[PDB]
């Protein structure tokens, strides 16, 4: 049971229910795939590189360093 | 065979009210046992005095005024 | 192009605002509202710092936290009465 | 420099370009519409990046004269409250375009044009800081939605549903317009920043508040007027329902947040028990009526009324947990609910039916759909790690601090919400197959897999780290909590 | 049978149509009158009284006078 | 090293469920078993380091929810209490994973079963290692979701789906109670973290306005939390889901319902002990509910004939015992009995599943008998488990149940007497049905069929290693851990458990009572064993009384049908709510009443009005 | 059956058994090992031990936050 | 495998019988050994060293 090679050469059913293309060829992309993929790449780039690089401007940060300052001036 | 209007929600030896009476009796067993426990009054039959701790019942170590 | 660093806010009550008739100078009203929000957030963060102090007093001390963190716990609970937009206990700022 | 002008002009250019393109060029129409929607979405995402989160002043303000004496003018501006609404209403449009990708040959150019005009009108609604023009773009959405419901409806019922929706919206709209006119005559202008610094006599607060509530409560169906929503929602295309539930249901709550909770702080307090009473019974009644529905799209449509009435409990609590946590629920609802209608749209496109009786055992024939459907079932039933739980719990802690009883009644909403949400999934997905009724199946294609991806990512990202969204709003929602208060 | 569309049944379709065309099925009997006058007229009043009294008791506990919720 | 303890099951599940098509039925088993086993060994080092080394670790990753002060970060808290639950949960999960390799050898969808088991283990680890009330809630509801998914793992069945949905509804009421309790916690202390709440749990002495009532702030919160504990632990109020939840696979019963997720309520009560200690009113409720649950499960489990269902009522009784052991404000004994039971009940479920699987999935004790010679190993293992369960002297079940009973005796109060009486009678009932299960399945003359006996095969290696490990545990672990957990003045718990000096009765439990009280459980167990033998092995079978006495038949039906809970509760709540959904809310409120006064019911008189304009 | 061999599922389907599950199993371990390294490195950095251990524990090899929070009066 | 009347009973392997007997014997020996050590204590005949 734990040594015999399996019978299913390839997983049952095609992925996204699409037949594999002709041999020596490639899956021709639809008219929407390229714009959607460049959009999804630019979204990740902008969010990862923009949100992590924008300054930490917030009311939970300025107020934190103002309270941490007035909390010690009381002594 | 037209379907029923309420065709979306569909212990045979007992009825709902008879089984409710049986359940009420079963829970009244617990209630009566609780009343018997009250009637026993085990609080007045404790064989030892309440435990007394030093340093005024550990007032300081329990958050009391220093 | 904002300058690099934390935001800078003038910490002073906007002159010209009088609580007798608040709806007199509209600009002083919005400035006063922003200012009051800022000190309420300052109070909130001070309460949060006291909460952190209590949190690490409970863990470092252990069983003895009842006598060692009493001083901090009462300060934190005194500082959480006038937090802000919370329970009906509202600060008279 | 990205401002509100370009974001609004992009759908204009998109709709104009397709207006003068021959209908025989079906490919070009779809490509240009999708490209315009994606460009608008990227523009909104960029506008998020440069959004200051330390000032309560409106940002990216733009002005355009309307009356000759500048009494009323086009004032466009966004704050921490309406920024995410703009992002969501620009993100939902490309999904709606992609929904009708295969069958677009029959709809024609009038489909993308209608949706782009819709996007144009909804972007300006969340950006207007003028009370009158907010009404003008508030009720300009009827024409594109009327056309969408009628022209591309499913059955002959489309005439009745469109009439009913139009009539209800009109009766709310004009009763609001009278109040807007009375405010304009008394104050002098209609600028929001000026109307928020004008003292209203106590007698006029109740009348104006009631008149505003009449129009808003229709678009956030409270109790007496949630009978147009089910019919108009079921008699709508798959992408049409996404717009109606995703955005059109967010006008009422946004209208309350922007023009009611601040312009009348005294009137809001007096009517707080009234809103709590309506919302508490709406949560109980609607989440219970959902159990005895048999239509797939009429069950999820009843899952929005309970969720949207849970939002109005949060807004009227008037604290950071309540108001701040109610915004996350609408962003979560705008993603969870609109994703559920995509799942129903997937089932309807293949098998032209919506009765739950015909569906069963899809777990063995459509496994990718079952996995995706189950995930949004969990989100709809307020599971932790999902964006719905963060909003749902923050509203409860915001209302318990004000009234323990209303937080108790609203807590039974998740008891009933988890009842039908899983019970629907058991019927549709789990169980045995019924080859007598339907026998041919096809799991999710490339579009459906890709379409659900931003919903999957955007639902857990908000569900495990909602600090990204929360920290952008606290400066803006805290100034909203107190307006008449000075202590 | 080369079609994905369901083989709809007359009984199920008619049952669903009847369950969706219930708008025109009132007779205005005493059962409907009592039902809409109790579970639609009294429960909202009971709930509203509940919240109003909860606010009143919160107000009296702090010593502040009752708030005019009208 | 401590993040690996929590996230190895998550990674194993995420691999075996997303890429199971490349690993098959063997690679998917290997991934989850290896990941959970590595988490188990890491929990062993965690026990050597935190519990024995007395150095707790506190780990915060990132803030989760950050309102003005509603801070519930992604924090993990490993103290003495947490580590015990770790070494229990993860070890039992690894043994169940190893058991399911051979149990799910012919089932087609084995990889999804193992993915579900791993995700359940991950959720339980998030539950036990929770620093906040929200991460605890996250695990508390993820564990319910995982149990629901695993109960109807065979989605084709209808009874499995009904049991799963009933379990979800009951756990949802429990979650509502827990959510109300958490909301109460934040309203008082303005925090959900355990450290701050437990530090400031003594100062508040105020009263709230809750649902038109003026109650005590701490007492209300404790009662609301106990409602959630009742929902998850299957106590007197909400327990019907547990017996019905046996429709799932046997490894689901052994892990999901025996060792873990039923002890979640007990663990939450024990962890929140620095808060429950200041609400004496809640402790009375806890004691009463635990005693009622123990007695009721003991009475219900004596007449069941299904092999799996008898053990479920044993689990319910043990959980009731733990609950009212917590109610006497002795949480060390509760956790000790929890850890003890998680051994000899997992062993019982695994051995019962080994019997069932070899018997062609025959679950009725009326159709098995004389299996002792055929199944030597499994008979011995079930003997060990049953002897531990009944509380045989000098065994794992003797060092905890006897202590609980003698502690209940010395709690000289009204609530303590009730718990002592019910827990004393429940010992006799537990002995009776445990020995009946042992007798009918193994020692009575054969009542099975020829085909079942012909196709017999004892447990192979993957189903025998977890059994043997659990047998060694149920033999020695109770004695080994007796001193550290329920010893006098032990500092093993450190600050994990708080017991106030006033309500400390552990010392008097040992030398303040007659020796008869310390021997009552043994005498009652012997009486129950004798009764079971005399009614099963040799008897005239006077069952003719059940055929001639109307009361006897109804009495037999009462105990068999779960005290008429499922029938009565269904008709009077579920059916009533189903009618409340359609016959009123959909039929009258919004059907035509709004329509008739709306835009077309009577507003269509404009047709009868516009046409009259010709006048 | 006959049609369940034409359905693609992430889990693999009924009685799934690929020809090269041994090689795939070895890769999956290595992938899990590679993603577990940063988690272990992250855990050893953010973990805090207020109390010195009774005996030398293995976590002192990598963790360095031992007896650091003893001055809780200056916590943020 | 022994057939009496058609039906046959497969004899268990040596590993199972040996393991079961060994575990049962270990349990019995442990119970008796514990009864030797602290058996009088639970009977109340003698405290450990209390008195
Ligand atoms: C969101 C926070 C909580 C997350 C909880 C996750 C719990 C799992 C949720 C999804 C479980 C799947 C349930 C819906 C699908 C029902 C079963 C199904 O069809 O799924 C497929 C697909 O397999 C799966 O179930 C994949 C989904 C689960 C694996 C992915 C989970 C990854 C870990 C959980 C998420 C990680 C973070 C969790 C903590 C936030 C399996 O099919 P088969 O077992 O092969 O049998 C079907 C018969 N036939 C082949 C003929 C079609
Ligand atoms: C193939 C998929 C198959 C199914 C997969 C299921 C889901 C798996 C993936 C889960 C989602 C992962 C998302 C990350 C969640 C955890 C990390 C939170 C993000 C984070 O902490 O970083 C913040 C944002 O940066 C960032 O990293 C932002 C980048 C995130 C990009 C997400 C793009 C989603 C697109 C949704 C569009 C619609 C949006 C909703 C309107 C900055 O942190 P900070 O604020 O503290 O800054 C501190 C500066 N000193």
């Amino acid at each position: 049971r734990w040594a015999t090679p399996g019978h299913e050469e390839r997983p049952k059913g095609y992925f996204m229910n699409r037949t594999p293309p002709a041999p020596g060829q490639s899956r021709k992309w639809e008219d929407w795939e390229l714009p959607c993929y460049i959009t999804s790449f630019l979204t990740i780039v902008i969010l990862g590189v923009g949100l992590n690089a924008k300054p930490d401007l917030s009311i939970e940060t300025w107020a934190h360093q103002k309270a941490l300052e007035r909390l010690e001036m009381e002594k | 065979k037209p379907l029923s209007v309420n065709d979306e929600l569909m212990a045979d030896t007992v009825g709902k009210y008879e089984a409710l009476a049986w359940l009420s009796g079963g829970l009244g067993f617990f209630v009566g046992l609780g009343l018997l426990a009250v009637l026993n009054d085990k609080a007045s039959k404790v064989p030892f005095t309440p435990r007394v701790y030093p340093y005024d019942n550990l007032r300081v170590e329990l958050g009391g005024e220093p | 192009g904002r300058k690099k660093g934390l935001p800078e806010f003038e910490e002073s009550a906007p002159d010209g605002f009088d609580p007798e008739n608040p709806y007199k100078d509209p600009v002083a009203m919005v400035e006063m509202r922003e200012h009051i929000v800022r000190e309420k957030w300052i109070q909130i963060e001070k309460a949060k710092i006291l909460r952190e102090k209590v949190k690490w007093c409970y863990r470092v001390e252990g069983v003895n936290h009842y006598q060692k963190c009493r001083h901090l716990v009462q300060q934190y609970l005194d500082s959480t009465r006038g937090v802000g937009w919370g329970k009906d206990h509202r600060p008279i700022s | 420099y990205f401002n509100l002008s370009g974001l609004i002009l992009c759908p204009v250019l998109g709709s104009i370009i397709l207006l003068f393109i021959p209908n025989s060029r079906i490919r070009l129409i779809r490509l240009i519409g999708l490209c315009a929607s994606l460009i608008t979405f990227l523009y909104s995402l960029v506008l998020w990046i440069q959004f200051d989160s330390s000032t309560a002043k409106f940002q990216f303000v733009e002005s355009l004269r309307w009356l000759p004496y500048e009494n009323i003018n086009f004032y466009l501006g966004i704050d921490g409250i309406s920024l995410f609404f703009v992002i969501l209403t620009t993100f939902l449009i490309p999904i709606c375009i992609l929904v009708g990708w295969s069958g677009m040959r029959s709809y024609g150019k009038e489909y993308i044009i209608a949706f782009l005009i819709c996007e144009f009108l909804m972007i300006a609604v969340f950006c207007m800081l003028d009370l009158l023009l907010f009404y003008v773009f508030f009720e300009s959405v009827l024409i594109p939605m009327f056309i969408i419901i009628g022209v591309w409806g499913s059955r002959q019922r489309k005439i009745k549903a469109a009439y009913q929706f139009f009539l209800y919206t009109l009766l709310g709209s004009l009763f609001m317009l009278l109040a807007i006119l009375l405010i304009l005559f008394q104050t002098g202008t209609t600028d929001l920043q000026i109307l928020l610094t004008t003292e209203f006599s106590e007698r006029r607060q109740i009348f104006l508040w009631i008149a505003f509530f009449a129009s808003f409560a229709v678009k956030v169906p409270m109790v007496p007027v949630h009978i147009w929503l089910p019919e108009a929602h079921v008699e709508a295309p798959t992408a049409g329902s996404v717009i109606l539930a995703g955005i059109l249901l967010k006008f009422g709550t946004y209208g309350f947040l922007r023009f009611s909770i601040p312009m009348f702080p005294e009137a809001t307090l007096c009517f707080t028990p009234f809103i709590y009473t309506l919302s508490a019974i709406a949560i109980i009644y609607t989440s219970l009526t959902t159990l005895r529905q048999i239509d797939l799209k009429k069950i999820i449509a009843y899952s929005s009324v309970a969720h949207m009435n849970l939002v109005t409990i949060g807004m009227f609590s008037l604290n950071i947990q309540g108001i701040g946590g109610s915004i996350l629920l609408m962003l979560s609802h705008g993603l969870v609910s609109s994703a559920l209608f995509l799942c129903v749209g997937v089932l309807y496109d293949r098998h032209k039916t919506r009765l739950v009786r015909y569906y069963g055992g899809l777990v063995s024939t459509m496994p990718n759909f079952s996995t995706i459907f189950f995930f949004f079932t969990l989100a709809n039933m307020s599971l932790p790690g999902t964006s719905s739980f963060i909003g749902e719990f923050l509203i409860l802690v915001g209302a318990f601090q004000r009234n323990s009883l209303v937080a108790t009644l609203a807590a039974l909403g998740m008891i009933l919400g988890a009842a039908y949400s899983l019970w629907l999934y058991n019927r549709v997905v789990s169980g045995n197959l019924k080859p007598d009724f339907l026998h041919k199946f096809s799991d999710l294609n490339g579009r459906e897999v890709f379409i659900f991806i931003p919903f999957l990512v955007g639902l857990v990202w908000m569900g495990v780290y909602p600090k990204v969204f929360l920290d952008c709003m606290h400066t803006s929602v805290s100034n909203l909590v107190q307006h008449g208060k000075f202590h | 049978g080369g079609g994905m569309e369901t083989n709809k049944n007359k009984f199920i379709e008619d049952w669903g149509s009847a369950r969706e065309n219930l708008e025109h099925n009132f007779r205005w009997t005493r059962r409907n009158f009592a039902l809409i006058g109790i579970f639609g007229i009294a429960l909202p009043i009971i709930v509203y009284k509940g919240i109003v009294k909860d606010f009143h008791m919160q107000d009296e506990d702090a010593g502040r006078p009752h708030r005019k919720f009208l | 090293m401590y993040l690996l303890i929590v996230f190895l099951p998550l990674l194993g599940s995420s691999v075996a469920g997303f890429f199971g098509r490349f690993l098959g039925s063997e690679g998917s088993a290997i991934m989850t078993t290896t990941c959970v086993s590595f988490s188990s060994i890491l929990s062993l080092i965690a026990f050597y380091e935190v519990a024995l080394g007395a150095s707790a670790c506190y780990l915060r990753i990132a803030p989760w929810i950050s309102s003005e002060m509603f801070d519930a970060s992604w924090g993990f808290l490993f103290d003495s209490l947490t580590v015990v639950m770790l070494i229990v949960v993860t070890f039992i999960s690894s043994l169940v994973h190893l058991y399911s390799i051979s149990y799910m050898s012919e089932d087609p969808h084995s990889p999804r079963f193992m993915c579900y088991l791993s995700i359940f283990t991950f959720f339980m680890l998030m539950l036990v290692t929770g620093d906040n009330f929200l991460q605890l809630f996250l695990g508390w509801e993820g564990v319910g979701l995982a149990s629901y998914l695993l109960i109807h793992f065979w989605f084709t069945r209808l009874q499995a789906d009904k049991a799963a949905i009933k379990a979800m509804l009951v756990n949802r009421v429990g979650d509502f109670g827990l959510a109300l309790g958490i909301l109460g916690c934040f309203t008082l202390f303005q925090t959900v973290d355990f450290s701050t709440i437990f530090a400031c749990a003594s100062v508040p002495r105020n009263s709230w306005i809750f649902c038109n009532m003026r109650l005590n702030a701490i007492s209300l919160i404790c009662i609301l939390l106990f409602i959630g504990a009742v929902g998850k632990s299957a106590q007197i109020g909400l327990h019907t889901w547990l017996p019905d939840a046996m429709e799932g696979p046997t490894p689901v019963s052994a892990l999901i319902h025996a060792a873990t997720m039923v002890t979640a309520g007990v663990f939450m009560i024990a962890r929140c002990s620095p808060l429950f200690e200041y609400s004496p009113t809640a402790l009375i409720v806890i004691t009463f509910a635990g005693a009622m649950t123990s007695f009721l499960a003991a009475t219900t489990g004596i007449l069941q004939n299904d092999l799996k269902r008898v053990i479920a009522y044993s689990t319910c009784s043990q959980l009731g015992y733990m609950i009212f052991a917590c109610g006497i404000s002795n949480y060390s004994v509760s956790v000790f009995h929890l850890m003890n039971h998680a051994f000899f009940k997992a062993l019982l479920f695994l051995s019962a599943g080994s019997v069932i699987h070899a018997m062609s999935d025959e679950q009725d004790m009326r159709k098995m008998g004389g299996l002792a010679s055929s199944f030597p190993l499994t008979y011995a293992m079930m003997l060990i488990g049953s002897l531990s369960l009944i509380g045989f002297p000098f065994l794992t079940g003797f060092y905890s149940k006897d202590v609980i009973l003698e502690l209940a005796y010395t709690k000289y109060t009204i609530s303590g007497n009730f718990a002592f009486w019910l827990g004393s009678v429940s010992v006799l009932f537990t002995s009776y049905y445990s020995f009946r299960l042992l007798f009918l399945t193994f020692l009575v003359p054969t009542n099975s069929f020829g085909r079942d006996i012909s196709r017999c095969h004892d447990a192979p290696i993957p189903m025998a290693i977890p059994l043997i490990l659990l047998a060694l545990g149920s033999l020695f672990v109770g004695y080994l851990a007796k001193d550290m957990m329920i010893g006098l003045g032990t500092n093993f718990w450190a600050n994990s458990l708080l017991v106030l000096p006033k309500n400390e009765i552990l010392a008097e439990s040992e030398f303040a009572a007659p020796t008869i009280i310390k021997l009552i459980p043994i005498l009652f167990s012997t009486l129950g064993a004798f009764v079971a033998y005399n009614v099963n092995l040799v008897a005239d079978q006077f069952q003719r009384a059940f055929q001639t006495s109307t009361f006897c038949n109804r009495l037999y039906s009462f105990f068999n049908k779960r005290w008429f809970f499922d029938q009565v509760l269904n008709d009077f709540l579920v059916r009533s709510f189903l009618r409340f959904g359609y016959e009123v809310s959909f039929e009258a409120l919004d059907k035509g009443a709004i329509e008739i006064l709306g835009p077309y019911g009577i507003s269509y008189t404009f047709r009868r009005l516009a046409e009259r304009i010709s006048q | 059956g006959d049609f369940r061999a034409k359905v693609w599922s992430m889990t693999g389907g009924p009685n799934c058994r690929p020809k090269h599950w041994r090689r795939n199993t070895a890769i999956a371990m290595f992938g899990v090992f590679l993603v577990c390294i940063p988690i272990a490195k992250l855990s050893a950095k953010l973990e805090q031990r207020p109390h010195m251990p009774v005996r030398p524990i293995p976590s002192q090899i990598w963790c360095k936050n031992f007896g650091t929070k003893d001055d809780y009066e200056k916590e943020h | 495998g022994i057939t009496y009347k058609g039906v046959t009973v497969h004899t268990p392997k040596t590993w199972h019988t040996v393991t079961g007997k060994g575990l049962c014997a270990v349990m019995w020996f442990w119970i008796l050994y514990r009864a030797k050590q602290d058996g009088p204590v639970v009977m109340g005949w003698r405290h450990p060293w209390d008195g």
